[PDB]
């Protein structure tokens, strides 16, 4: 999660045209959500234990 | 470079694709064997039935 | 930066008392020292409480190292059990350069009664400008029609 | 005009004394006159359109 | 727990160089990419004629062996540690499990 | 007594299948959950390349 | 033939988010095989 | 003529530069590599041009 | 030339502190995984007190 979260933190430090929204953009939002929903699920399977 | 980006980008689906192939031929294998040792358990509880009509 | 709460049921203030303090350890000996910071109208004899000694961690005849402090702990020191709250940024570069992990902070507590001792804060805001006088002014000579 | 009385009206002697500024939480504004949605003066509702 | 301190604190200090080396690596890209017809390029004065904190090639390089080794050495006395307690387990429950059988007997 | 005892040793049975259940399908998720980030993560690599 | 440029772009766009999917379904029946599989032999031993 | 082009064409080198410092880094920012930390908000923020 | 020198010698300085760069975040990784057993196995050992 957190190199995710860090790998994007600098990206949105690009200057001017640079900043874009290209499929890296998109692949690590989207790792961001998925690595973040893994971790509520096994949070609910340890309530379950 | 536009052809080059399609490429790369066309091989790396291709050693996630042939990952993703290689553990589907493991898979099945332990469907099968899964299937075929559950046999052996329907062997076993028929077995026990009739030497009980017995 | 330390805190202690002690007791105090025999007064009409409150029931309970809080102590601040800053308590320092030295590199020079492993040595520590508990100051009380002088309340400005508290009537407790404020000053020194620990001097400059091995302060005992134990019975056995253990003291205090640095590697168990940390910023939130509760370490007892001849029968007075110490909240630390938050350190300093010196503290804490020379806490994490050892291999120590600084825990999180919390607040300080509070005294109930030299809180209670605040003089009232002498203000008031500014009435609005928007009275008769210029709602008569810049809404004069214009009506609205509704038809119902 | 008094749109909603402040919550003391119970206990207020309005038999001998009028609502003055204290008693109205709010009065009526431009914005109740809504063109086109029905308003209620006291005991008529209207058609404002 | 100690162990775990020595290691912690060897990061801090490996993680130091870490850092610093990418502001260099950094600076000596902006120092490569540089022509006679780049945009801001400026005169300067003593520039760095002399530098009262500087380092040579070879202290670089001990302070960078230096660290590493230390790394290593926590690594190497870290993997002892992790082998001294997985008998210590072992150890612990098979004596503890001895005497049950004993006491039920 | 029959009763009882089956209701007890019933219910024994009972909560060691209900427990047995998320033992080894945990290890679906933990298997899956690492796996997954895994991929995930050198998905992110691959495209910021 | 001489089909396009842009036509050409949606290619490797279709093979590509096929690959997307088709690996998703061969995944999620993974996870649906093992959810089967370890409940299937657990139950009847 | 042929000046506004440097201006221009070079103003674009000095982005296309540090895009290449604000990605190579990411390309390689590995798990528990010096850095990698922790930002909540890094899902949200998307301020591309 | 003279210039061409400076460059390949700030070349080379790059190579040189990149290949540290690397045997010293290589490192970072051993000694982190290093500390993730010993901080597994410290819970190991926890529960082992009171397991007795």
């Amino acid at each position: 999660l957190k190199v995710a979260q860090t790998r994007l933190d600098e990206r949105t430090r690009r200057p001017n045209i640079e900043l874009c929204r290209d499929m890296a953009q998109l692949r690590l939002v989207n790792e961001v959500y998925e690595v973040d929903d893994t971790i509520q699920t096994l949070q609910q399977r340890l309530r379950d234990a | 470079r536009e052809m080059e980006k399609l490429y790369s980008e066309l091989k790396w689906q291709e050693k996630n694709t042939l990952e993703e192939i290689a553990e589907l031929h493991e898979d099945i294998r332990h469907l099968e064997e899964d299937l075929r040792r559950k046999l052996q358990n329907l062997k076993l509880c028929h077995t026990r039935l009739e030497a009980r009509t017995y | 930066d330390a805190y202690f709460q002690e007791d105090v049921p025999m007064s009409i203030e409150e029931h309970y008392r809080i102590r601040q303090v800053h308590i320092y350890y030295y590199l020079e000996d492993d040595s520590m020292s508990v100051i009380e910071p002088v309340v400005e109208n508290s009537g407790i004899p404020q000053g020194k409480l620990i001097k400059r000694q091995r302060l005992s961690k134990n019975d056995r005849g253990d003291h205090y190292h640095w590697k168990d402090l940390n910023r939130g702990i509760n370490i007892t020191i001849y029968g007075k059990t110490f909240r630390i709250v938050d350190c300093d940024k010196f503290t804490q570069v020379f806490l994490e350069s050892q291999g120590i992990e600084l825990n999180p902070p919390e607040k300080m507590a509070l005294d109930p009664y030299t809180e209670l001792r605040k003089q009232p804060l002498r203000k008031y805001v500014t009435p609005t400008d928007f009275d008769q006088l210029k709602q008569f002014l810049t809404f004069d000579k214009q009506v609205l029609r509704f038809y119902a | 005009m008094p749109k909603v009385l402040v919550e003391n009206a119970k206990n207020f002697p309005r038999c001998v004394l009028e609502i003055s500024d204290k008693e109205v939480l709010e009065w009526y504004t431009a914005k109740d006159f809504i063109v086109g949605k029905p308003l209620t003066i006291l005991g008529r509702t209207f058609f404002i359109y | 727990c100690e162990q775990i301190r020595l290691n912690r604190s060897a990061k801090y200090n490996l993680e130091k160089d870490l850092r610093d080396k990418f502001t260099a690596i950094t600076i000596d890209d902006i120092c490569f990419s540089l022509n006679n017809n780049s945009p801001n390029i400026k005169y300067s004065e003593n520039v760095v004629r002399v530098e009262p904190n500087s380092v040579s090639l070879e202290d670089w390089l001990d302070f960078s062996n230096t660290n590493v080794e230390k790394a290593d050495k926590q690594r190497n006395n870290s993997l002892t540690l992790k082998a001294l307690v997985d008998r210590i387990l072992f150890q612990t429950a098979s004596d503890l499990r001895r005497q049950c059988d004993v006491v039920d007997t | 007594w029959y009763r009882s005892n089956l209701t007890n040793f019933q219910e024994s049975n009972t909560s060691r299948h209900n427990s047995e259940r998320l033992r080894v399908d945990t290890s679906r998720l933990i298997q899956d959950k690492y796996q997954q980030t895994r991929k995930t993560q050198a998905d992110s690599t691959q495209n910021l390349g | 033939p001489r089909f396009r440029l842009p036509d050409w772009q949606t290619n490797s766009y279709l093979l590509s988010t096929n690959a997307e999917r088709q690996r998703d379904a061969s995944h999620q029946i993974r996870q649906e095989a093992r959810v089967l599989r370890n409940e299937t032999n657990n139950q009847t031993i | 003529a042929n000046r506004a082009a440097q201006h221009e064409l070079e103003k674009d080198l000095s982005d296309k530069q540090s895009a290449y410092r604000i990605d190579d880094k990411c390309h390689h920012l590995r798990n528990t590599s010096d850095g990698v930390s922790y930002f909540h908000g890094v899902e949200r923020v998307d301020a591309t041009v | 030339k003279s210039q061409s020198d400076v460059n390949k010698k700030l070349e080379q300085r790059l190579e040189e502190v990149r290949f540290w760069k690397k045997e010293l975040d290589d490192k970072l990784e051993q000694l982190v995984y290093a500390t993730e057993d010993l901080l597994l196995y410290q819970t190991r050992l926890q529960k082992a007190l009171e397991s007795f």
